[PDB]
């Protein structure tokens, strides 16, 4: 049994998109609150005074599906670590009112990304969102295993692609991890959600990723291989990764449209449940140990 | 007109004149209950943007984050969902219906450009790809990754089919031929500045473009010459049908203006009230040009 | 200070005592502001102060049908989350007929002036949520005849022993502040395990529009409560009472508790040290409600049969901010 | 939010070069002004705005005098202790030159505009007692043409390493609050057994009277400071600048330290946790100035060589009142 997710920035009918991902199988969703090209201004007139609704209606479901169903996504143009100063404010009034529009909602959980080196000031806007009103809403950071630029095709004949091995150049996402959960304080509030990419890299980046909170792995339909009948698979060392992801307990989550066309888009979820069955069985200590884990007892004192 | 919807969503995104004199506009819900977009064609442009006023109506799944004119009956339409789907016109021009819906993109898809050819277009997309689609066969001739940022704008050479232009969010601008092993090749500063987002061919050098950045400049390059026009992002740009041409550019200042070719504004307007979408000049008068926008307006300008 | 959440507007908004109670009020109200000769010539100006997510929208809607009047309406509020709700109704159901203000009332320059101005921000202990304050800074925009609901509130207070409540208020000890902030502040509480040992006295009441000419919403208040059994005392019972408009009142006084009305619960106003009280003794309370530019906050302490201290000098456990 | 005691007023008062500076400050401008055929017709508003016990009032006078021009003297002060000194001398020296306000600058209506308003509402790191808040609620009664003396501010910052220091902001800590608190607030202190890594960058600057459309006060500054020793940063020594009029300035800057002013003592924000550094690496700081409706806050940060954490987030540990 496997919690999973399906990724989405486009979303026109909120309640009929929801319950088409349901029937395929899926327990929840990952959704813009608002619209992600709807760009607003607060600062200058006369775009400021634009009139509403900024966004659609919280009746259009209920408390519990909320609560329980739908995950937050901040929009792709909220960008606070611009060098536009005008932009950098923007974003940081439109940052607050996304996550405070979630915490309105009651989202267990709310994506936001880690996709550039600087992320100093989105980091304070979260931390100040924490820290200003009373909620437990989670954040959920989308930090990729490798970089966009680390990923590029090397077909940029006048800039090409450092084909050096780099061994602390290929742990640069981590640190833009190490670096935003540092300045925000080590919140409870603040997880991982740990984007996977076409070619995995050297084994020790993944290997430093597995003491972190980890709470979703994100998969694209495009890394799935096509095999013999014609259904979404992965590649042995990918299988590998996801070993290691179900061992430390997480919500897996599908992006990307469907490629298989050929079969519908529960046969990746169903990949997923195939591997979470076919998995390395658990011993006696595993077995008596589940529930136990990482739980903190002051140590016994039998004298 | 039958099949049309009753009422065209509140964000004009797009707006393109056709050699005849009709009005394309592209319509997108930003905002409400639903989410999705609508095509529609005016014979007469002062009529817009009346549903009841139009020569034809329809209406996608999906927002329309751009679109483009293919011939004279086909419509490329850059959706929301992650597809780039073809819709043609009705031997009549009364009716539009979708011909092809491919959903290749893993997510947006912003820009749309038809190169030279007709037959061949370019898409790029918030999932940093980019494609090359044949119009003919339905299907993705090539898909490049070389930007590390959501694509922002593409443009195709005016003349020359294995040749367009892209800008993204990383800072890159890319100059491309098909022909080469290593299509793209990087232009810009010798410093990073600010990103790029509008792309415009000039219809007469082919070898020479604008560009326009988040920051409100616009650049005139030769594979220097800039001014700062707009408070904001310059969001499009687009050359007049003249013997010389003006220049056109537009931002989220709610303002437009038209320019020469020292780049020395000349003409300045304020009439919208929300970012300015797209403009699209007249092609029987040349010194009149079409505005949309996200306040609802269809706005026509007497530029000398 | 903070922006409710979309299911506490939906649990408090499924209570229909309260919003037929309103209704009636504004019923009863436009009846008697316009004759039956001008029930289609007069439309009536109606401003909700605090609008939510549209309950009092509608049933002012509601009370004009049942009344045969016209209005026009403004439905003020002030969270922004809230009023995604209001414009998305005003779209598709009220049209043109609301008009939706995304704004604070104390800061909103208005087109035109009210005829009624329709409020609900009442707590527990009637202004605890600060509905004074904020009423008079949108007073100035009413017609110099027009009708507040509501149009008074009076607070209710009545001394209890209760153990259990005593300890619980003790457990509520947080580190990184006073170790006895916790019984310097009111509680929100449905009390239950409690005995209440003499009847509620009024305390504070407030009245709208209040045509003072120096409004001071400060007070200063002293009760005496005679008991009559021994008992120890462990804090103070509040409750409180309205009227909207004449007859029509809402009260959770457990004497003249409106009824199935789950809305308010009452609320606490505990004391550090429990106070031992004789037969025949009489409790005397003072409490006091005192406001600077920025917050508002209650101090309170008992005098007889011993004093105690004063309880949230200076806000400095508690504060209800503006 | 506080009001100033007289011994304190009486020390800053006792520094010769600040006030000699001002009125310099305000002959040079009295010149630029009115010309020589002007000097008895034309009489020049001036308004202190932040008058305490009549220093400012009384370099006003000789500034005048040194520039034979007439001049109407406004000495606004909000902390009414101070005015009841400012009264005294007005009814038995000033006379009728000086109209003594006991008001907010913010929230005083004025008779007539202002020609010049003079201003001493500097911190150690320039807008750290609220300057610009005070300044811009009070330009609009200034004279389109009008002259804010100072006319523009700019605050200063440099790493140091100081293990004393750090021990005794680590002192600091006092119950009832969070045992962190102490290293997320900015210290007055006299400098002495510390280490400057790098020189001082200019962090936050501001210009009276901002001619903005949109006033906003807040700022986002990011530093970089090239250190070549090993080391461990302990904390941010802060000073400032200030231009009074053209090329008349008062610094605390090392550099540019205007001599025998001991008005202002550096500020120190130190940060929670030790940072080591190497020979070579680079220093980055970040700084904000975030601001509410009622309080003001400065929040850091240092990314480089390893990143710290937002110190002070929402001001939770340190608030300037408004
Ligand atoms: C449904 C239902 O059977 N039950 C709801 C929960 C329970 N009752 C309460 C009451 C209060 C309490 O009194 N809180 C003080 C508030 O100021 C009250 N007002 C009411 C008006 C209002 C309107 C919209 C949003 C908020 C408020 C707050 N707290 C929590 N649980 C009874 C069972
Ligand atoms: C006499 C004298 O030899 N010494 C006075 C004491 C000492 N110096 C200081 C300086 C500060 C310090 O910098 N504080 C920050 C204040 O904002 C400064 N400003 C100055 C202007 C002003 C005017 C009137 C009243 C207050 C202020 C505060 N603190 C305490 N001791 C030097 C020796
Ligand atoms: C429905 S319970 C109280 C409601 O009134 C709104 N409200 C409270 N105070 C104000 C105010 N000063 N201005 C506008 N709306 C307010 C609250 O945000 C909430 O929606
Ligand atoms: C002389 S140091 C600063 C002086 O300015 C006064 N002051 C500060 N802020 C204000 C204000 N907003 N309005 C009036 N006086 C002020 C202070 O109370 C003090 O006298």
């Amino acid at each position: 049994r496997v919690s999973s997710g399906r990724d989405l920035n486009c979303v026109p009918e909120i309640a009929d998109t929801l319950g088409a991902v349901a029937k395929q199988g899926f327990d929840f969703l990952c959704m813009p609150v608002f619209h992600p090209r709807f760009k607003r201004e607060f600062i200058q007139e006369p775009a400021k005074n634009r009139p509403g609704p900024q966004t659609r209606s919280d009746l259009l479901l209920s408390g519990r599906d909320w609560n329980t169903l739908i995950v937050g996504k901040l929009s792709p143009w909220i960008r606070p670590d611009s060098k536009v100063e005008k932009i950098r404010r923007n974003s940081e009034a439109a940052m607050l009112q996304e996550l405070n529009f979630g915490a309105y909602l009651g989202l267990p959980a709310f994506l936001l990304p880690l996709n550039q080196e600087d992320n100093t000031n989105l980091a304070r806007v979260l931390t100040n969102h924490i820290h200003t009103g009373h909620h437990s809403s989670m954040f959920w950071m989308r930090v990729p295993l490798v970089a966009p630029e680390d990923l590029r095709d090397d077909i940029i004949e006048n800039a090409p692609t450092t084909h050096t091995e780099e061994y602390s150049g290929e742990e640069k996402t981590w640190m833009w991890w190490h670096n935003f959960r540092t300045l925000c304080d080590y919140s409870k509030r603040i997880a991982v959600a740990l984007e996977i990419g076409a070619d995995l890299p050297s084994n020790h980046v993944i290997d430093r990723w597995l003491g972190e909170p980890i709470k979703a792995a994100i998969l694209p339909t495009s890394i799935f291989l096509t095999n013999k009948k014609g259904f979404p698979v992965l590649s042995k060392m990918h299988q590998r990764l996801i070993f290691r992801l179900l061992k430390l307990e997480v919500q897996f989550i599908i992006t990307g449209t469907n490629h298989h066309s050929e079969k519908e888009f529960c046969s990746y979820l169903q990949y997923l449940e195939y591997l979470s069955q076919n998995r390395p069985p658990p011993n006696a200590y595993e077995l008596f140990a589940k529930g136990y884990e990482d739980y903190l007892q002051s140590p016994l004192q039998p004298l | 007109p039958p099949n049309a919807p009753a009422c065209m969503e509140r964000q004009l995104e797009a707006a393109r004149y056709r050699s005849d004199g009709a009005l394309l506009l592209g319509a997108s819900s930003l905002s409400g209950r639903c989410w999705a977009g609508s095509l529609w064609l005016f014979k007469d442009p002062c009529a817009a943007p009346n549903e009841g006023f139009c020569s034809a109506g329809v209406q996608t799944e999906a927002g329309v984050a751009d679109l483009t004119w293919v011939g004279e009956r086909g419509i490329l339409v850059a959706s929301d969902s992650g597809a780039v789907e073809l819709w043609e016109l009705d031997e009549n021009e009364t009716l539009i219906v979708s011909k092809f819906c491919k959903y290749e993109h893993d997510d947006i898809v912003s820009t749309v450009s038809v190169l030279s050819s007709g037959t061949q277009a370019v898409s790029g997309s918030k999932d940093i790809c980019i494609k090359v689609w044949d119009l003919a066969q339905q299907v993705v001739l090539s898909s490049y990754r070389a930007h590390a940022a959501q694509v922002t704008c593409v443009a195709a050479s005016p003349h020359k089919d294995s040749v367009f232009l892209s800008c993204s969010e990383d800072n890159r601008i890319l100059l491309w031929d098909t022909r080469c092993p290593k299509p793209a090749s990087q232009i810009g500063c010798s410093a990073p500045g600010y990103l790029p987002t509008s792309l415009a061919w000039h219809p007469q050098q082919s070898e020479v473009f604008v560009f326009g950045d988040e920051n409100g400049t616009v650049s005139l390059v030769d594979t220097v010459l800039s001014s700062a026009v707009h408070s904001q992002c310059v969001t499009g740009l687009v050359f007049s049908p003249h013997s010389v041409p003006f220049l056109a550019s537009l931002s989220e200042d709610c303002s437009l203006a038209v320019l020469d070719s020292s780049l020395s504004e000349l003409f300045r307007s304020q009439a919208h009230r929300d970012f300015v979408r797209d403009a699209t000049w007249s092609p029987l008068n040349h010194s009149l040009l079409t505005t949309v926008g996200w306040d609802h307006q269809v706005v026509h300008h007497v530029v000398p | 200070m903070d922006n409710l959440e979309s299911q506490t507007y939906e649990v408090f908004e499924k209570d229909p005592i309260k919003y037929s109670q309103y209704q009636q009020a504004i019923y009863k109200c436009l009846l008697d502001r316009v004759p039956e000769e001008e029930k289609d010539t007069n439309v009536q100006v109606l401003m909700v102060l605090g609008a939510g997510r549209g309950p009092l929208v509608n049933a002012s809607l509601r009370a004009a049908k049942q009344a045969d009047r016209r209005i026009k309406l403004y439905a003020v509020e002030k969270n922004p989350n809230a009023v995604v709700t209001l414009e998305n109704w005003q779209f598709e159901e009220w049209g043109s007929q609301v008009t939706v203000v995304s704004s604070d009332m104390r800061e909103w320059v208005a087109p035109e002036k009210a005829d009624i101005i329709v409020s609900e921000l009442l707590g527990s202990f009637a202004d605890n949520e600060l509905s004074p304050e904020c009423l008079d800074g949108a007073q100035h925009f009413l017609k110099d005849d027009g009708v507040s609901i509501p149009g008074e509130y009076t607070s209710f207070l009545a001394p209890i022993s209760s153990s259990k409540l005593y300890n619980e208020v003790r457990a509520c000890r947080e580190k990184d502040r006073d170790p006895e902030a916790q019984f310097e502040m009111p509680y929100v509480v449905r009390l239950h395990n409690f005995h209440q040992l003499s009847a509620p006295q009024p305390c504070f009441t407030f009245s709208h529009p209040n045509r003072d000419p120096m409004i001071d919403n400060n007070r200063y208040c002293t009760l005496e409560f005679p008991v009559e059994v021994n008992t120890v005392l462990h804090g103070f019972a509040g409750y409180f009472e309205t009227v909207l408009y004449q007859d029509i009142t809402l009260s959770i006084r457990p004497e003249t508790h409106s009824p199935g009305m789950f809305s308010w619960f009452p609320i606490l106003f505990p004391i550090k040290q429990p106070i031992t009280v004789r037969e025949g003794q009489t409790i005397c309370v003072r409490f006091w409600r005192c406001s600077n530019s920025k917050k508002v906050w209650y101090e309170w302490a008992v005098t007889a049969p011993v004093c105690s201290a004063i309880h949230n000098p200076t806000g400095r456990s508690y504060t209800i901010g503006l």
